[PDB]
RNA sequence: CAUUGGUGAGCAGCGAAGGAUUUGGUGGAUUGGGGGAAUGCCUUGUUGA
């Protein structure tokens, strides 16, 4: 439950992640 | 317009702002030639820019330079680079670049910093 | 709305379109991460996270709190960080039109490099290399 | 040198979207890429031609049936004709527009193109020359249709064609007006689009299939008309056929998807033999063997750059990478291996003189900035943009150490000793290198003595003297073995980005703030500086390399081309790279003094050192005879037949006359030779050795003139160390090769004592 | 972690201010003696920022108060100066048994941290100079209001005594001028 | 005092029965988030015809 919210989120997290060094380099 | 470049020269605290402009060879400090400076014995440290290269190459450009600051070691040091840095500039932007080349290895093989100023910064080792 | 992309200049309206998504992608992690409980570590340290990325991403250019997640978090804080917008703010330039037109027949040199691209954006920390030609 | 230099291989098999064929003999493999063309084999793979005409994105290639005739399309749409070495015999510009279908005739005779929305039939011409305007002469034309040809197929006979197009109808046509079945009969009924109409070779079945999987089978019957024989109503597949292809063995079929997948089926029982899916990256083009044994499939730019062989029993046979674009290189401690850095935060190993790609290392969270080896061959290093920088073996699979220790997300350079006991590392927006022990990773102290950032990290053979070049117009000298740091000197012009050093610590190259090129002693006295960057498709001087002989130096900007000097002024060669939309972001030389390295988007490694052209290196013509000469030489004076031998180069002598000389004269001819005779000699004995079986002879060889000139050699180094390189590889790949057979039939007999 | 600091002076020494500079070069390892050839160097900014030292110390004299120990953080810039009380003859000394690396205890007395806390600050941060973090000497800061001391001592140890050593050039300074220095 | 900026006049040299400057068209080559129900909808069950 708690847990599973852990997943939820970083996985939204990483994606965040992965998107603002894209524009980082721009 | 006649064809004409300016640069400067620096020593420590003295300042000199060249004037490189055509004409037939007029070569002046101040309002005064190069032969009666006085230092007279750092005269041939600045008949110098006359001599590595040749020395006629002169007969279609005039030199005037004007010099505020330093000490009279520190005056004749200031223009001497001022007229080196000053010739080929000439000769960056209407001669030919190879010439240019044949100067500054004439210049940097001599070179007592003729194309750079000087700047201490120490450290502790 | 339409005036901020006329006081920006914004070359297409898709170009806001994409911002607000981004913007978008920010607010729901910043609603789902906040729907925890207070005694969370996990909750606490990841927040912290996520605003030291954006201090030098230059959307927070001062130091913020949490709550100004929610608030500061605009649109026009990323359209702050183009280029020309960038360019104008610390007077090596005269408007904003004249901005544009250096970077279009190219008189913009950041750090080494040549850039001609009206969309580039600029970090908070990366700001000192913008040199002329 | 004075050699010609350009790509016979290249770097990177597949980085565009392209098609995929094999050749008529099964030994060979037809791997494309978007702008140029490429042949490969089975074994020992090679760059066999180069096929570079276009100026659009992509490319179309087959051969007849004897692999002599070979072509290429791109969209521009015209044929280039070589034989097998990229001559370009036939320049045959074909249209202004791309062509959907192409097909050569299984007999050779005739030629098929599929355009606009008719057919174009053309004359193949044999084995010839050029001397024409125009060498294709049209043989039929077949009209009409009601849109774009989609797929062609055509008949053992080459007198029937079974075409399909976007109109949903198999359209028929007569080769040479004969009016087989004496109608044009379009096949319909199909509720989807029609992917792939395919004849099957007995004359009797009609293979059809649709964009949903189902698959029509129609008979060769024209009551009296073509009846169904199979139907298909698949929509459990979600997906949609990408390519397919019929196989020559007539019995199955092989799909390929959009989603990533590929698909086994046979023909008479309509039965799945197996799936593979390995991702949601779709399959763009398949081709198949000519009797079906051996599978691969080609794939999309955006897509799968990976192509994988594969059998009808299900394993695969070989495996291929390369992601995208090149940052830098590294050469191996015998050069003849070659990693690779990428912006997916990957390295992969490729002995891409063979072509093969052994292995990869994958550890990273961001993308690779540099890569460089240890001369011991035990250790190699990364540079990245991850946060740390971590070390690793060979083949042993152990990531030793990440090196960090900071906060810090960008490392950009970095410089290690040739003992590899300390390692330094330049942060770019942090002011400071550290230094990283082979130990444990400790830091002893941090320099901190940077005003601008730091760009470019070298040190030297010496082992005294570290060089550094930061963005603050000054140039660094260091001292860390002995006692204390020294004064570093003051640059006249230029933040640098650029350094390159000598292996001696007494030449220095600079990158100005522009494309002068200035080079200088230890003593810091300029030696040349080099003109602006040209070539307008403003200035770059991003990389640069002085050369291991110590004779030459290569500078790179992104201008898309590279540029070739030598130690006196002047330029040796500026080679030019033709393509359409920066390039050159690494340079640096190879150990076995071959080629060089360069690193760009594209991927593009060798220089090709050749022995064709002819060279007069001691006034050859007074040895007046190259062959009644050296015949006289080989009865009598084995001392002169060698002299003679040097001043030629032609190889089919130097086999002959370096083969016929007995066993006994070798020591005495290695006693008497002069030592100007030996460095080329030397140098290609080492590539010479590679390839031939007789290695005992060259052993021999190579022990009394290794024997002979050793101190020498020893004071004639810089280029007795290359070719000491290009020996020594072959000597301890033999070497290890042989022992281990020696000692495994060695314990044999003791065995046979044993039990 | 460890400060870095720069002695610094006028061109022309005294024996009076050579000696107390001898005493202030005793706060090795990273403590540079350096005369300078100009009385204030106008790129002072220049070196620190270049080799990465984060402290200078400078000694001059006037009247208003007797002399100053000037004390300033590098990159932050506060300036924090110290009336010196006595600077007219001290020891000839350059070491004494050990070595400066020892980490010493660190003992305040009369405590001041409403405002003196800006000293503490500055003293935690300055004497921290040794990662030793092992007692061999100890120096006392006893205050009596803007009044500071400065004396070093030895543990000397027997027959279950604790005995101090007074050693070193004795030290009485006040608190002269603390300009308000930035974030910056 | 600085052939210092602009303006105008004249001469040497260079060419001699014209010269210098600008512009147009045509021809070729080349290039979205957070909440939401009375009410609309979706899905499932239910009621009889």
């Amino acid at each position: 439950e708690l847990q599973k919210a852990h997943s939820e989120i970083s996985e939204l997290y990483a994606n965040l992640v992965y998107k603002l060094d894209v524009l980082s380099s721009v | 317009a006649v064809p004409s470049v300016q640069t400067f020269g620096k020593k420590k605290s003295a300042t000199a702002v060249a004037h490189v402009k055509a004409g037939k060879g007029l070569i002046k400090v101040n309002g005064s030639p190069i032969t009666l400076v006085e230092p007279e014995i750092l005269r041939f440290k600045v008949y110098e820019p006359l001599l590595l290269v040749g020395l006629d190459k002169f007969s279609n450009i005039d030199i005037r330079v004007r010099v505020t600051g330093g000490g009279h070691v520190s005056q004749v040091y200031a223009i001497r680079q001022a007229i080196a840095k000053g010739l080929v500039a000439y000769h960056q932007k209407y001669v030919d670049e190879q010439s240019k080349n044949e100067l500054k290895k004439a210049f940097t093989s001599y070179d007592r910093t003729l194309l750079i100023a000087d700047s201490r910064r120490p450290e502790p080792k | 709305d339409t005036q901020v992309m006329r006081t920006y200049h914004i070359q297409n309206r898709e170009d806001y379109h994409k911002y607000n998504r981004i913007c978008g992608d920010i607010r729901r992690l910043a609603n789902k991460l906040s729907l925890l409980p207070p005694t969370d570590p996990f909750r606490r340290k990841h927040e912290q996270l996520l605003l030291d990325k954006l201090y030098a991403m230059g959307v927070l250019t001062t130091k913020s709190k949490i709550s100004d997640l929610e608030n500061k978090v605009t649109v026009s804080a990323i359209c702050r960080r183009r280029l020309p917008v960038i360019m104008h703010r610390l007077k090596m330039a005269e408007t904003i039109q004249d901005a544009v037109k250096f970077i279009e027949q190219g008189h913009v040199r950041v750090g080494p490099n040549l850039i001609n691209d009206p969309a580039y954006l600029v970090t908070r920390n990366m700001e000192d290399y913008v040199t002329w030609v | 040198m004075k050699s010609d230099f350009k790509f016979s291989n290249l770097l990177g098999t597949v980085y565009r979207q392209g098609n995929i064929t094999f050749s008529d003999d099964g030994k060979q493999l037809l791997s494309p890429v978007g702008n140029r063309v490429s042949v490969f084999d089975l074994i020992n793979n090679k760059s066999f031609t180069f096929e570079y005409e276009h100026r659009k994105n992509i490319a179309a290639i087959d051969l007849n049936k004897q692999g002599t005739l070979l072509i290429s399309i791109d969209e521009d749409g015209r044929a280039i004709l070589v034989n097998f070495k990229a001559r370009n015999v036939l320049h045959h510009f074909n249209f202004k527009e791309k062509c959907s279908a192409v097909k050569f005739s299984p007999d050779g005779r005739l030629f098929a193109l599929a355009s606009g929305r008719f057919l174009q039939i053309w004359k193949t011409p044999d084995v010839n020359k050029d001397r024409q305007f125009a060498p294709f002469v049209r043989h039929r034309v077949h009209a009409g249709h009601f849109q774009d040809i989609t797929s062609l197929t055509w008949s053992q006979d080459s007198r029937f064609i079974l075409t399909t197009s976007k109109d949903l109808s198999a359209k028929i046509w007569s080769v040479d007006s004969e009016e087989k079945n004496l109608a044009a009969t379009t096949f319909n009924g199909h509720r989807d689009y029609v992917m792939g109409a395919f004849f099957s070779h007995d004359q009797e079945k009609i293979y059809t299939v649709s964009k949903d999987g189902a698959v029509f089978v129609w008979e060769f019957t024209k009551k009296y008309s073509w009846r169904i024989t199979k139907k298909h109503f698949f929509y459990a597949n979600q997906a949609k056929v990408k390519c397919v292809t019929f196989h020559p063995a007539t019995r199955l079929l092989a799909v390929g998807f959009t989603s990533g997948e590929f698909r086994l089926y046979d023909l008479p029982d309509f039965t799945l033999i197996q799936q593979l899916s390995m991702g949601q990256n779709p399959v763009n083009t398949v081709s198949v063997n000519q009797t079906g044994e051996w599978l691969a499939f080609g794939s999309s730019k955006l897509g799968q750059l990976l192509v994988y062989e594969w059998q009808s029993e299900s394993y695969i046979l070989k495996q291929q990478g390369h992601f995208d674009s090149t940052n830098s290189l590294a050469y191996s401690p015998d050069g003849s291996r070659v990693v690779t850095a990428s912006e997916d935060g990957k390295i992969k190993v490729w002995d891409i003189t063979s072509g093969f790609c052994l292995a990869t290392f994958e550890e990273h969270t961001s993308s690779v900035t540099a890569v460089q080896f240890a001369k011991r061959g035990q250790v190699m290093f990364s540079s990245s943009l991850d946060g740390t920088v971590r070390a690793w073996d060979l083949i042993r699979y152990r990531n030793f150490r990440t090196f960090t220790g900071t906060e810090r997300i960008q490392f950009n350079c970095l410089a290690v000793d040739p003992s590899g006991e300390v390692v330094c590392a330049g942060s770019l927006d942090n002011f400071d290198i550290h230094v990283w022990s082979v130990q444990t990773g400790q830091l002893l102290d941090a320099l901190s003595g940077h005003e601008g950032p730091v760009s470019c990290l070298s040190f030297s053979q010496e082992n005294s003297v570290l060089a550094s070049a930061s963005w603050d117009k000054t140039i660094r000298i260091w001292s860390i073995f002995g006692r204390s740091q020294q004064v570093e000197p003051i640059e006249v012009y230029s933040d640098v980005l650029a350094l390159s050093m000598r292996p001696d610590g007494k030449e220095v190259a600079v990158s100005t703030l522009k494309g002068q090129i200035s080079i200088f002693n230890i003593e810091d006295a300029k030696q040349v500086g080099n003109i602006d960057c040209r070539k307008d498709i403003s200035k770059f001087f991003t990389t640069i390399h002085y050369s291991f002989d110590g004779m030459a130096i290569v500078a790179g900007g992104n201008n898309n081309s590279i540029c070739l000097y030598d130690v006196p002024n002047e330029v040796l060669l500026k080679r030019f790279i033709v393509s359409r939309n920066v390039r050159v972001t690494s340079v640096q030389f190879s150990p076995t003094a071959n080629a060089f390295a360069a690193a760009s988007t594209e991927g593009l490694l060798i220089y090709s050192t050749n022995d064709t052209i002819l060279f007069d290196p001691f006034d050859l013509d007074v040895d007046v005879t190259p062959h009644s000469t050296v015949e006289a030489l080989r009865e009598k004076q084995f001392l002169n037949a060698l002299v003679m031998a040097f001043r030629l180069n032609e190889e089919y002598l130097i086999n002959k006359v370096y083969e016929a000389i007995p066993i006994k004269e070798i020591p005495l001819v290695a006693s008497n030779i002069p030592a100007i005779y030996l460095p080329r000699i030397l140098k290609f004995i080492g590539d010479f050795a590679i390839e031939s079986q007789h290695i005992e002879f060259n052993l021999i060889w190579i022990k009394a003139l290794l024997s002979a000139s050793g101190g020498y050699i020893n004071e004639h180094k810089y280029l007795f160390s290359t070719a000491m390189r290009s020996i020594q590889r072959f000597i301890v790949r033999v070497a290890k090769e042989v022992v281990n057979t020696t000692t495994d039939n060695k314990y044999t007999y003791r065995f046979l004592v044993s039990t | 972690m460890d400060p870095r600091i720069i002695v610094t002076t006028s061109r022309d020494p005294s024996t009076r201010l050579s000696q107390f500079a001898k005493e202030i070069k005793l706060l090795f390892p990273n403590a540079v003696r350096l005369n300078r050839g100009n009385y204030v160097m106008p790129n002072l900014v220049d070196a620190c920022k270049k080799s990465g030292t984060t402290d200078l110390v400078v000694l001059h004299e006037h009247r208003g108060v007797p002399t100053s120990l000037t004390i300033s953080h590098f990159p932050h810039g506060p300036t924090a100066q110290f009336s010196l009380h006595n600077v007219v003859m001290r020891h000839d000394i350059i070491n004494a048994g050990n070595q400066s690396e020892v980490n010493p205890h660190l003992i305040f007395d009369n405590f001041t941290t409403a405002l003196g806390k800006r000293v503490v600050c500055i003293l935690k941060h300055l004497f921290n100079a040794g990662p030793k973090k092992d007692s061999e000497r100890v120096i006392t800061f006893a205050n009596r209001g803007d009044f500071i001391s400065v004396r070093q001592h030895v543990y000397v140890r027997t027959r279950e005594g604790v005995e101090i050593a007074e050693v070193g050039p004795r030290f009485e300074m006040r608190l002269f001028e603390l300009r308000l220095g930035t974030l910056e």
